[PDB]
């Protein structure tokens, strides 16, 4: 359950990471 | 690190949704002003150990849900957060094997 | 002003110059002696008279001008590329800003409160 | 809640992209003429007031750009044929 | 200024080319000489023309530099967008571990 947490969270910031990427690119 | 292929990005939509994922979420929660150690100093409380073995405590034994239906520690809960078929999956808390 | 024509006048001497030893014995030899002692002449003015001023053009111009084009063509092409470049810049902030309304309606579709705070910084 | 939210809010700037691309110098005429130039050269114009234009002397010219009177009126006989 | 420099240069080359005619009339055959001058006339008049060409561009639009500090001003923000990007990255990184 928490390391789901933890993973959540990270693809949470990752989601921030790919969406302006995109944009830029 | 160009990507940006349609092929490249649907693949990234999957995965991150895989580890991620009509309410059926779990009950509203409140205020906790009484922990039983320091917020109502009832450490050692006869009631409270009797509780937690046998009787449904809301957030010390388990997470109430909605529909009634009620989920201990061990057991995995599944429920339907967004209004979607995609199902989000609460693996065990404790998983004792 | 007074240095383009000092140029027309020395390419114009050139061009006699040129069509004298083209030509014929018969063109005074005397006469393209004294165009090119004036020439030399207007070549000495030409440079006292632009001896101190602008400072500047520190660019490829000269290998534009020297690449068989005028600014009316490389000047052109990189100004269409800065126009190009400016205009992409553009369109990547309007996408942004598109995507950025479209999450903040999902978000406030999501929770109240985010609704509210949002609201609370427009 | 308010507090450690909102870190700062940045306020309100002018270098932005416009829509008036062109008047970010305010050079919208230079792109109206390029735009007028393109729809209608230098090389043209040499070969209009003179007669055409080369190569190797064009690179020498390039490279120069990056780099007894008397005697000399008379030194004129080499017999010109 | 460089408008003089080079002018000076074409005319320091104009005497090289009057020098080399002089050689050339003096050992150089009767239609050799003039073919020699024709040639230095030749290059005097591209020399011109340069000159001529230097200063159309020093002149007609003087927007060149502006618009190419607006593009590389255009290249540093998405240069910047990059970073931020790569800042993300790194901080994922670190997030991971």
């Amino acid at each position: 359950r928490l390391t789901q947490l933890q993973d959540a969270v990270n693809s949470l910031a990752d989601q921030f990471c790919n969406a302006i990427g995109v944009l830029q690119q | 690190l160009s990507r940006n292929e349609i092929i490249q990005s649907y693949l990234s939509r999957q995965s991150s949704l895989l580890s991620s994922s009509a309410r059926q979420l779990h009950v509203l929660v409140p205020q906790s002003p009484p922990t039983d150690l320091p917020g109502l100093t009832r450490e050692v409380t006869q009631d409270d150990l009797d509780r937690i073995q046998a009787s449904q405590w809301p957030g010390v034994n388990g997470c109430q849900d909605t529909q009634g239906n009620w989920y201990d520690w061990t057991q995995c809960i599944s429920l339907d957060p967004h209004g979607d078929d995609g199902r989000l999956n609460i693996l065990p808390y404790v998983c004792l094997d | 002003h007074l240095e383009e024509h000092l140029e027309k006048f020395v390419e114009n001497i050139r061009q006699l110059g040129i069509i004298v030893s083209d030509f014929q014995p018969s063109s005074q030899a005397g006469l393209n002696q004294k165009l090119n002692f004036i020439v030399t002449g207007l070549q000495d003015i030409d440079k006292c008279r632009q001896q101190l001023h602008d400072i500047t053009v520190p660019l490829e111009v000269f290998e534009y001008i020297d690449q068989g084009r005028n600014p009316q063509l490389y000047t052109k092409e990189c100004l269409e590329r800065a126009l190009a470049k400016n205009e992409q810049v553009k369109g990547k902030i309007d996408t942004m800003k598109k995507f950025k309304s479209l999450l903040i309606q999902e978000l406030s579709k999501v929770f109240p409160e985010d609704m509210a705070k949002y609201r609370s910084i427009r | 809640g308010p507090f450690y939210l909102m870190r700062e809010l940045p306020g309100s700037t002018e270098l932005t992209g416009s829509t008036n691309l062109i008047t970010h110098y305010n050079l919208e005429q230079a792109y109206n003429k390029f735009c007028g130039k393109k729809v209608k050269d230098l090389p043209g114009m040499i070969d209009l007031p003179g007669s055409h234009d080369n190569s190797s002397l064009r690179s020498l010219i390039e490279k120069p750009p990056i780099l007894g009177t008397m005697l000399a009126g008379f030194r004129l006989h080499t017999g010109p044929l | 200024r460089l408008s003089t420099l080079i002018e000076f240069l074409l005319h320091r080359a104009y005497s090289e080319l009057m020098v080399l005619t002089d050689l050339l009339p003096r050992k150089s055959d009767v239609e050799r000489k003039i073919e020699i001058v024709q040639f230095a006339s030749r290059t005097r008049q591209l020399f011109v023309r340069l000159l001529a060409l230097v200063k159309w561009a020093n002149n007609a639009g003087k927007v060149e530099k502006c618009a190419m500090i607006s593009s590389f001003l255009d290249q540093q923000a998405i240069l910047f967008v990059d970073t931020l990007d790569r800042l993300a990255s790194l901080a994922r990184d670190a997030l991971v571990h």
